[PDB]
RNA sequence: CCCGCACAAGCGGUGGAGCAUGUGGUUUAAUUCGAUGCAACGCGAAGAACCUUACCUGGUCUUGACAUCCACGGAAGUUUUCAGAGAUGAGAAUGUGCCUUCGGGAACCGUGAGACAGGUGCUGCAUGGCUGUCGUCAGCUCGUGUUGUGAAAUGUUGGGUUAAGUCCCGCAACGAGCGCAACCCUUAUCCUUUGUUGCCAGCGGUCCGGCCGGGAACUCAAAGGAGACUGCCAGUGAUAAACUGGAGGAAGGUGGGGAUGACGUCAAGUCAUCAUGGCCCUUACGACCAGGGCUACACACGUGCUACAAUGGCGCAUACAAAGAGAAGCGACCUCGCGAGAGCAAGCGGACCUCAUAAAGUGCGUCGUAGUCCGGAUUGGAGUCUGCAACUCGACUCCAUGAAGUCGGAAUCGCUAGUAAUCGUGGAUCAGAAUGCCACGGUGAAUACGUUCCCGGGCC
């Protein structure tokens, strides 16, 4: 239930429950479970304290949660500090990957701001 | 990005200009239009004046800039806000 | 139009009425999907075609309103409903009702709506009653 | 066996070119598996017909490439020499394979 | 199109033909898996030094009658406009108005 | 002796060989249940035999190409109908009255310039 | 409305192509460009020879001319000059054949060229048009239409004038409609001439 | 004769309310609100008409009846269905439709209706019958009538107006309800009874034959 | 940092 | 008085969300130019990294990048060095041909000169050509005749009828032309011919695969025919046109779809496809180059895509297409890679080979109504490929991330059947770069009482 400093849900199949961890998607969850030997459809409730400890070991092989959040923060900070084009896009809160800003770009810009 | 098998691109004209700048000393800003050139390790500590379309923007090359294109440090569009 | 179709019956029961019902249930030309829902619903509800008739009888409207503009004023005049349109509206209202329910499968939503329909309970039956309410509130404008 | 593939843009022209080949090849002693009509290619082209804008104003053109196969089974000296003295109508493309 | 623009294409086609084999050689080295890094690196640098107009990707197909750089059809070597003009005069063999 | 019929529907074409037998149906070297999953497709195939009451009195050897499930089922019905009329010419009227003798000539209408599909016009903005 | 090209719509119904060769994609655009250059050369070189039509087969060129004598020349000297130049354009051995146009008053291109010649020599446009119509109907046209458009008589406002006689059933696909165009380059600008000649059905 | 024409019923006119006041000279009286033609005027006037129809016949002049039996029985011409407006004044155009009637009479014999499409061959025959009813009795005329004989001047006012325009002597049976102007030789009588018309038709047919023969 | 990935990823 | 998805009856959308795309605006050195109610706004553009490119900044040229003419030089060419962002300057090595009247001319290169070249500069309100549009709406006219002092009228109106100025009948009109219809293409049935690269009924084999021998039946290919005419029948109608139903028939009343656009209208669109009168620039408004821009972003609008889930998502298994493209191309098999891909390398200028695996579907399992096993935006890291080159500004892959969104206010759009809806597939352009466009099949509805109303139109 407690892996990587988070409560993973007990009622869900293990492959879905592990995707509660920041840094673990569908592919890494399947990989974690294949390594630990746990079947992917088994609920976290069904698993035993020993099996949960083998998941904790397999999750610790990846960078997850706060270790991943600081890695991402630092990667963005680096760009901003460089003052490269991508950095400036991060500073201005605009699309970083060449998207149009004449329209759209609402995910980056947020809600519409009347004149 | 450029496929790793082909190596990092750099304009030959800039490569030779950097090599000559390194061997000579702490020389003047290197004027270039080669925005597409990758920043190599041996450019660290040089000032490259990179063309942005109208001016050569001085870019003091640091270790963090290595692997990036020079054009990344010379914005081409001026924008200060709409109102 | 200014100048005034063949339906193939359902395989399981040989009813053109149930073939029409599948067609009303069907989305995006996915008839096999719709057939499996209806047959699941009828089996659950159940004869299959008797229970469907009972459900239709309690949703079928005999009268409804039609908007009629006369002298620059638009009144809701009562009109009789034709045998075909009675079935058509009943089936449309059952499907609409079933879709709005918050049960699991459409199979279950539909079976419940058809079971409710036979009890004179569901929103399909409510819709018929609302159409009959509207036709009686405008009984004044009947043969205008 | 000599395979002769004829192509043309007109079917009446290709039918006459086949009709000449079968006649001359069969006049001489040759087994001729007669003109097999192979699938016509229809290459289509849509073009805007205005010089400017009016995107929905188009012409649709096609070139139909007609195609015929004639196999000359068990041929002779007189066969191939007769087939080198035909001036088949221009606009018919003859491709002889062996 | 302007006369100069037509002259640029001619110049691009000529240089492309004139350096075609040299470019093919260098690009073979660059992409070859079983070649030295130095050989690949020298080939990368040499390919730059050739005229940019020797690259075939620099060529823009233009209508052979007008020079129009848009609406080209490769079959005919003409723009949509000059195709239609030729088509209707019966100058394009086999080509007629299609309906189906 | 075997009686033949070609059947066609949409882009499907079916070759139907009928002979006296026990009600075996083979479609592309597979049973009717194997070939057609859908019960409507199976119904459509068996409709002409059910009409003329020769469901268990004939063996069908069927090949079918082109189109989809419904196309091919409809092609086969047309082919069975034509094979039945070769088998017995008195059946024409019954099969004709059922609507099985007609070659359903409805085809996909071509896409047209300026339309998204055959008829679907793009959306109009007045203002 | 805009009208379909009368020639184009009748290709392969009652009207032949003017280029009859086969090519695959490799040679098709090259053949079209060489054909264009051959017709361009011959149109200019035989501008005073009443050339109606230049049929190209692959190179074999047939020149339909109302004056076969002026094209051919003395002992076929002039046609031999053309044939050498056509061979140089096409880059293959050339034959030039010469078809006679017996009735140039019934040939749409020659009538159109006749009108535009007169317009460039400042003939009154109505006079040129009306005689073109008269002559065609005299020589047994089932009908003729002539349309002239532009700054007629050097007017500031351009306009289209047309005259028709007989039948010109342009929607009838089996109608033998001979259609062609010409431009008169005047001192006031381009006047366009269109001529339709109906020679009967089938 | 005054006797001949009484049995015929020439003397009976139209009803008195529907009369033309220009026919006041030629009306004797009024029995039962039916104007009675003065036969003392008629027979003198019908004879001077026949004198002239003899003369025009005797100059080999074509007499257009406006009936079929009488015109055919003296080798002259008739229009017995609706007079097409501009039959004489627009003869140049109308004659082109007679040329079309001639052609469909040949295409019967040559067999052309039994050559073309069945349903657009009977169509070409439907013209022949339509053109026959209109243009049949002037098929083999080939010009203008040198004189026009008319039954009812008012009913056939178009024919009479065309004849005046061109300068073609008009002879006509003018009832008590009809206008005499535009008729060179007025013949007062009855145009609406068959034994009166067939009498008039029979008597003009006499002088045509006799004029041409003599 | 960036010099290391450069010298590793690219073979000179 | 009629008609049309015009409304109504329906089904699915748009308007809300994210994203794509065009436009306005704003911004900018430049955000090149054009299209602007319907009939501009995924429009010219069938594809802007460079090129394209028309714009900007800077660097450059001046008879010129592109022609002809003249004189003088000199074969073309090829190879390579230095400087330069490149344009372009300087070189250096080398070649020394062909025509051979043995004269020299001619290629092709320079340099000088000035006739000129050049202009995507302006005017679409000077134009040609081409196009949109009312509208595939049923109209629009003429000759002759007649009527009216005349402008004009009649014909063309009227009674019926038609999808139709369609046809019949009447009629001062009689005829004719351009439109309507038909002729054209395609699709639905059949026949004949041919029978591979396509086909496999029967017949032998068989490795069980049309695989083989064979067969010419059938599918199919594509040439030639046949077929539908209100032809037949009944009733209705003016002894009419036609209408209504029936038979037979694959098809029935124009069978379905396409092409086909009358006289004209909007000084509609396009001088930037091209052409062209006039005007204007000519060491510049022409020409070459590198780099930038056309991709900007408080924002507004249009067109789309993807969603919001359970008629669904995911996993596994497993069916059934059509149409098309391909030689500097399509690229199998095999091997390597989680994958995009890579390596090796057949076959195929194609009914043969390749792209290429249809997807929705069906079966089984799982999720169990949650902002979720819905959604897939955004962003980080790592890659692949094309391409001199993907910083500005490519597509794709992998791992991670996991936004808005709970079916969208007023309003508004499309569609009458193999239609809508939904599902994949292909093509043009194209080195690469589609949610656009053009095309192809699969599955496959609902509804139409009716003509009051809204919109457009026709006749009196
Ligand atoms: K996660
Ligand atoms: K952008
Ligand atoms: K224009
Ligand atoms: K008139
Ligand atoms: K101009
Ligand atoms: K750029
Ligand atoms: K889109
Ligand atoms: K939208
Ligand atoms: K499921
Ligand atoms: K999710
Ligand atoms: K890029
Ligand atoms: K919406
Ligand atoms: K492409
Ligand atoms: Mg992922
Ligand atoms: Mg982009
Ligand atoms: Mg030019
Ligand atoms: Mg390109
Ligand atoms: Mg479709
Ligand atoms: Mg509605
Ligand atoms: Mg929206
Ligand atoms: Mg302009
Ligand atoms: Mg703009
Ligand atoms: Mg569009
Ligand atoms: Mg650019
Ligand atoms: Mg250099
Ligand atoms: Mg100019
Ligand atoms: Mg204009
Ligand atoms: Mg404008
Ligand atoms: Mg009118
Ligand atoms: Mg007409
Ligand atoms: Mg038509
Ligand atoms: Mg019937
Ligand atoms: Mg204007
Ligand atoms: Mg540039
Ligand atoms: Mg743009
Ligand atoms: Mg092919
Ligand atoms: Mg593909
Ligand atoms: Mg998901
Ligand atoms: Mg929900
Ligand atoms: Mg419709
Ligand atoms: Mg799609
Ligand atoms: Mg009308």
């Amino acid at each position: 239930a407690r892996i990587a400093g988070i409560n993973i849900p007990d009622h869900k199949h293990a492959v879905i429950a592990l995707t509660s961890i920041y840094g673990v998607g569908k592919t890494r969850s399947k990989a974690i479970l294949a390594a630990a030997g746990i079947a992917e459809d088994v609920k976290i409730s069904e698993l035993s304290e020993g099996q949960i400890d083998t998941l904790r070991d397999e999750v610790a092989k990846f960078v997850v949660e706060g270790d991943l959040r600081r890695e991402i923060s630092m990667s963005i900070k680096r760009l901003m500090d460089l003052g490269c084009y991508r950095g400036l896009r991060h500073r201005r809160g605009l699309p970083v990957r060449g998207q149009r800003t004449k329209t759209n770009a609402r995910t980056r810009k947020g809600p519409r701001k009347p004149i | 990005p450029r496929s790793l098998k082909k190596g990092p691109f750099i304009d030959l004209h800039l490569l030779k200009k950097v090599e000559k700048a390194v061997e000579s000393g702490d020389k003047k800003p290197l004027r270039t239009w080669s925005r597409r050139s990758t920043i190599f390790p041996n450019m660290i500590g040089l000032t490259i004046a990179v063309h942005n379309g109208r001016q050569h923007v001085p870019v003091f090359v640091t270790d963090e800039m290595v692997g990036h294109k020079l054009g990344e440090f010379a914005p081409t569009r001026t924008y200060r806000g709409h109102a | 139009p200014r100048r005034r179709r063949k339906i193939l019956p359902d395989p399981k029961f040989g009813s053109e009425l149930l073939a029409k019902f599948v067609n009303i249930l069907m989305v995006d030309g996915k008839k096999s999907t719709a057939e499996s829902i209806v047959y699941s619903a009828l089996e659950t509800l159940a004869s299959e075609l008797e229970a469907f008739e009972v459900a239709l009888e309690n949703v079928r409207p005999t009268v409804e309103v039609k908007s009629r503009r006369v002298g620059g004023s638009t009144y809701q005049v009562p009109v009789e409903v034709r045998p075909v349109r009675r079935n058509a509206l009943a089936m449309r209202w059952i499907v609409e009702a079933a879709r709005k329910r918050g049960d699991k499968s459409m199979a279950l939503r539909l079976a419940n709506e058809l079971s409710d329909a036979a009890e004179n309970k569901g929103t399909a039956v409510k819709k018929r009653e609302d159409v009959h309410r509207m036709a009686e509130a405008n009984k004044a404008f009947a043969h205008y | 066996r000599i395979r002769i593939r004829l192509k043309a843009f007109d079917h009446r022209l290709i039918d006459q070119a086949t009709a000449e080949i079968v006649e001359t090849a069969k006049r001489t002693g040759a087994q001729v598996r007669g003109p097999i009509p192979l699938p016509t290619r229809k290459e289509r082209f849509t073009v805007l017909i205005s010089p400017h804008v009016n995107k929905d104003a188009r012409d649709q053109y096609e070139i139909r490439t007609h195609l015929r196969l004639v196999d000359i089974v068990e041929p002779t000296e007189k066969t191939v020499d007769a087939l080198m003295r035909l001036d088949l109508a221009a606009g018919v493309d003859v491709q002889i394979s062996l | 199109a302007k006369q100069s623009m037509k002259a640029r294409e001619v110049k691009r086609v000529a240089l492309a033909d004139k350096y075609f084999a040299k470019r093919a050689e260098l690009k073979a080295i660059i992409s070859d898996v079983n070649a030295s890094d130095e050989d690949r690196w020298n080939a990368v640098l040499k390919l730059q030094t050739l005229p940019r107009d020797s690259s075939p990707s620099r060529q823009r197909n233009r209508c052979r009658q007008t020079g129009r750089p848009h609406g080209f059809l490769r079959k005919f070597g003409l723009s949509r406009i000059k195709v239609r003009e030729a088509a209707m005069r019966g100058e394009i063999p086999g080509l007629k108005k299609a309906s189906w | 002796n075997q009686y033949y019929g070609t059947g066609r529907r949409k882009s499907s074409a079916a070759r139907v060989f009928i002979k006296p037998g026990n009600g075996k149906i083979v479609i592309n070297q597979r049973s009717l249940e194997q070939y057609f999953g859908r019960e409507t497709a199976r119904m459509v195939v068996r409709q002409p035999l059910e009409l003329v009451d020769m469901v268990e009195k004939l063996d069908l050897y069927i090949t079918v190409k082109g189109g989809g499930i419904s196309g091919q089922a409809g092609a086969i019905r047309h082919g069975i109908t034509r094979a039945l009329m070769e088998y017995d010419e008195s059946l024409r009227s019954e099969l004709r009255k059922a609507g099985f003798v007609t070659r359903d000539a409805r085809q996909v209408e071509r896409k047209k310039v300026g339309l998204r599909k055959a008829r679907r016009r793009p959306q109009f903005s007045k203002r | 409305g805009q009208k379909v090209h009368p020639n184009g719509i009748r290709l392969g119904i009652v009207k032949p192509w003017n280029s009859t060769w086969f090519a695959n994609t490799k040679e098709f655009a090259d053949n079209l460009d060489s054909d264009f250059k051959v017709r361009q050369y011959l149109t200019k070189e035989l501008a005073k020879a009443s050339v109606s039509r230049i049929v190209i087969e692959r190179i074999r060129v047939t020149i339909h001319t109302a004056r076969p004598g002026i094209v051919i020349g003395k002992k076929g000297e002039d046609v031999e000059k053309l044939r050498k130049v056509v061979a140089d354009i096409a880059g293959v051995p050339a034959q030039i054949n010469i078809a006679e146009v017996r009735k140039p008053e019934l040939d749409a291109k020659l009538v159109a060229d006749s009108i535009t010649s007169q317009l460039e020599r400042r003939v009154m446009f109505r006079r040129a048009m009306k005689r073109a119509v008269q002559n065609a109907m005299r020589l047994g046209a089932k009908g003729i239409k002539v349309e002239v458009s532009g700054r007629l008589g050097g007017a500031e406002i351009a306009r289209t004038e047309w005259y028709r006689e007989g039948r010109v059933p342009l929607h009838t696909l089996r109608a033998d409609i001979d259609y062609n165009t010409s431009e008169a380059h005047t001192t006031y600008g381009v006047i366009g001439v269109k001529v339709w000649i109906f020679k009967g059905e089938i | 004769s005054m006797r001949d024409m009484l049995k015929a019923g020439v003397h009976f006119g139209h009803q008195t309310r529907y009369w033309n006041p220009k026919m006041k000279p030629f009306i004797f009286g009024a029995r039962n609100k039916v104007h009675i033609i003065n036969l003392e005027k008629t027979v003198p006037m019908f004879n001077e008409a026949l004198a002239e129809l003899n003369k025009i016949a005797s100059r080999k002049g074509k007499i257009l009846f406006v009936v079929k039996d009488a015109a055919l029985s003296c080798d002259q011409f008739f229009v017995n269905h609706r007079w097409l407006g501009g039959m004489l004044t627009n003869w140049k155009t109308v004659r082109q439709s007679i040329k079309r009637l001639k052609d469909l009479e040949t295409q019967s014999q040559d067999g052309t209706f039994d050559k073309l499409t069945k349903k657009e061959a009977l169509m070409r025959t439907r013209e022949l019958e339509k053109l026959e009813n209109s243009l049949g009795g002037i098929k083999d005329m080939g010009g203008l009538p040198d004189a026009l004989f008319v039954i009812d001047a008012d009913h056939e006012h178009i024919a009479i107006k065309e004849a005046n325009n061109l300068g073609i002597p008009v002879f006509a049976i003018v009832d008590t309800n009809s206008d005499p102007d535009g008729v060179d030789f007025v013949i007062p009588g009855n145009d609406d009874a068959i034994r009166a018309v067939t009498l008039y038709l029979g008597a003009v047919a006499a002088t045509v034959r006799e004029g041409r023969s003599q | 940092g960036r010099v290391d990935r450069f010298n590793k990823r690219f073979n000179i």
